[PDB]
C-alpha cells in the first residue's frame, strides 16, 4: 500500500 | 519461527526501496547512502547521517518502521510460545 503513495504525491509536487 | 524461504524475501525488500528512495528524493524540486539509511532502521544502530530531505521520502521512511517493529515483537512472541 506505501508502494505507490509517492507515486500519487510525486505529481501533485510539481504544481 | 521463520523459515529460510522468509530470509530469502528479507534480504532483497529492505534493498529494493534503497533505489526507490533514492529515485523520488533526487528528481523532485546516493545509493550507499540510502542503502545504510533502510538497514539501519532494521537492526536499530544509529549509522549514517543522511535524512530524508524530501517529504516523500519521510513518509515512507514513516511507515517503514512501523515494518520493521512488527517483526522484532512478533518474533519474540514466537520464541516465548
Amino acid at each position: 500500500a506505501a508502494m505507490a503513495l509517492s507515486l500519487i504525491t510525486f505529481i501533485s509536487e510539481h504544481l | 519461527p521463520f523459515q529460510s524461504t522468509l530470509w530469502l524475501l528479507v534480504g532483497l525488500s529492505v534493498h529494493v526501496v534503497a533505489v526507490m528512495l533514492y529515485l523520488l528524493d533526487r528528481f523532485s524540486p546516493t545509493l550507499s547512502s540510502a542503502m545504510w539509511f533502510s538497514w539501519g532502521v532494521l537492526l536499530n544502530s544509529g549509522i549514517g547521517e543522511g535524512a530524508p530531505r524530501s517529504f516523500s521520502a519521510r513518509i515512507l521512511g514513516m511507515v517503514w518502521a512501523g515494518f520493521a517493529m512488527i517483526i522484532v515483537a512478533s518474533y519474540t512472541a514466537n520464541l516465548a510460545a
